């Protein structure tokens, strides 16, 4: 039974180079990482893994089957990425890991996925490496408004305001820094008006209070 | 505050009595038995009715009654079932698309109690849609809500009780000791009264209540109900029965 | 500050109207907020009148 799946098993030269090859793309909403690497699997090997696979699907309750596979598969490593393969959708089967593949090169996909109130300036920072003329400017801006309300804290927002680029045109920055502003002023706002409430109600309180001395 | 103020057969079926005669002092044509339909405008001593041993009676509609011999068939004709029989005469109760009875009982969506030889007459009789032990109170508007009421917490042969159930309260006979109490607070409202044999008590099915004696006819009559039972209403979890309460305060039906 | 400010009023306010509910011619009414005061169950209460 198993033996067989093991023996299949049992049964990373290009890889670097499809890798590179992603990699130098830049688009913000290209195609995802897993996208990719399906993409390059079709233009590609993974018959036999489809065997594999067809065991695989067979073994949607082999837990411990699975788990072996898993302990095999990392045996079985390739650049630490051939288990992708093995696992489009198994992250979990054997988070804070994927990023060391994942947003390696690039993935948008990936980022949002994982994305989280903290890590946040060290991934923006990772990514204003790209060194293009506007396309990186474009990207962060694109990073940037599809997570817009991951930035939710004050020092947060004053650091990843600090690490701004400094040769970028105003125009790109300007929808964020209206919406921010917009976002500031409307907090301000809701809470003086819900600090006049609240003075209202103490007012109508002392009043109570005034009404119950003249009562006596 | 609840104000209150208070022969072979009588009736009582719409603004109507029941040989002198009540329009609301004709002497009609001179019984055992008599029953009266919904209409406000009755067999004879010969055992039948111009145009049986059966110890029931009720007014299923304005035309329509429902009767059955204590030795079951139950015309209505329109015959329910037939099973067992009884040394006596009782549940008979049958509205709404549902039917109940009282010594067994039987669920119908479409228990031992005191009796004897000559058993209770009409313990079981409530309008709007028991036992020496105490007495059960079922609205079908079923089995497993069915509360009761110890007759050992009543207050006071022997009282023979002899049954009135309002939409607010609760009145029985017991000779001369006829009391109110509530249907849902499980609280003795008040007791009256009653001096000479008692013929019978009766409600109008349009709200009122006629008491039927041989010495005397008497009436109750209670009034500011509704008014009582709005804060008991409203210090309860029910609430679309109490806002469906009517003549009382504005402002409280605001509150 | 306007936050830190508001909490402490608030609870201020709310442990004030609470005293002061407990603390109290004397059936549960709600008295007239321009000088007057009267029973509601002294049918005062829902007198008509289009108020």
């Amino acid at each position: 039974s198993k033996f067989l799946f093991n023996y299949y098993l049992a049964k990373w030269s290009i890889l670097g180079d499809f890798i590179k090859e992603y990699k130098d793309d830049f688009a913000y909403d290209k195609t995802d990482i897993t996208n990719f690497i399906h993409i390059k699997l079709k233009h590609s090997f993974s018959k036999y893994y489809e065997k594999c696979e067809n065991l695989k699907s067979e073994n949607e309750k082999d837990d411990e089957f699975i788990n072996f596979t898993f302990d095999e598969i990392s045996k079985i490593d390739k650049e630490h990425i051939l288990t992708l393969l093995f696992f489009p959708n198994e992250l979990t089967n054997w988070s804070e890991e994927l990023l060391k593949i994942y947003l390696s090169f690039n993935d948008f996909r990936s980022v949002e996925k994982y994305i989280g109130k903290q890590n946040l300036v060290a991934v923006m920072k990772q990514y204003l490496d790209i060194s293009s003329l506007n396309y990186s400017v474009e990207l962060v801006t694109n990073l940037l408004q599809r997570n817009f309300e991951l930035l939710d804290d004050t020092d947060i927002q004053l650091k990843i305001l600090e690490t701004i680029p400094s040769v970028f045109p105003v125009q790109t920055i300007s929808e964020l820094l209206l919406k921010v502003l917009i976002k500031y002023q409307e907090k301000k706002e809701e809470s003086n008006l819900r600090k006049c409430l609240l003075k209202n109600q103490i007012s109508i309180s002392d009043e109570l209070s005034r009404n119950f001395d003249s009562q006596g | 505050m609840i104000k209150t103020r208070i022969l072979t057969h009588l009736k009582v079926s719409n603004d109507q009595l029941i040989i002198y005669r009540i329009n609301l002092v004709n002497h009609f044509d001179c019984i055992m038995n008599v029953h009266v339909s919904p209409m406000g405008s009755i067999r004879t001593n010969f055992g039948r009715y111009m145009l049986l041993d059966l110890s029931s009676l009720h007014w299923i509609n304005e035309t329509t009654f429902l009767m059955g011999i204590k030795k079951p068939k139950l015309y209505r004709t329109k015959l329910w079932y037939e099973n067992k029989k009884l040394s006596g005469g009782d549940g008979i109760a049958y509205w709404e698309g549902s039917l109940l009875l009282t010594d067994n009982i039987l669920y119908w969506r479409d228990e031992q109690f005191e009796r004897l030889k000559h058993h209770a007459i009409k313990k079981f009789d409530s309008y709007n849609g028991v036992t020496s032990n105490g007495i059960v109170f079922g609205d079908l508007k079923f089995l497993s809500s069915s509360k009761v009421l110890l007759n050992f917490e009543l207050p006071d042969k022997d009282h023979l009780i002899k049954i009135v159930l309002t939409a607010f309260h609760i009145l029985l006979l017991r000779k001369n000791t006829v009391t109110m109490v509530s249907q849902l607070n499980n609280d003795v409202v008040f007791h009256e009264t009653i001096p000479e044999k008692f013929l019978g008590l009766v409600r109008d099915s349009v709200e009122t209540f006629w008491c039927f004696s041989n010495i005397n006819v008497f009436e109750i009559i209670i009034e500011n109900e509704p008014n009582s039972v709005w804060n008991l209403l409203v210090r309860d979890n029910k609430f679309d029965k109490a806002l469906s309460l009517k003549g009382l305060t504005v402002r409280e039906i605001e509150s | 500050k306007l936050i830190e400010s508001y909490d402490k009023e608030l609870k201020e306010k709310n442990k004030k109207l609470k005293n002061t509910i407990n603390s109290d011619l004397d059936i549960p009414v709600v008295f007239f907020k321009c000088g007057h005061i009267y029973h509601q169950h002294c049918l005062n209460e829902e007198e008509d009148t289009l108020e």
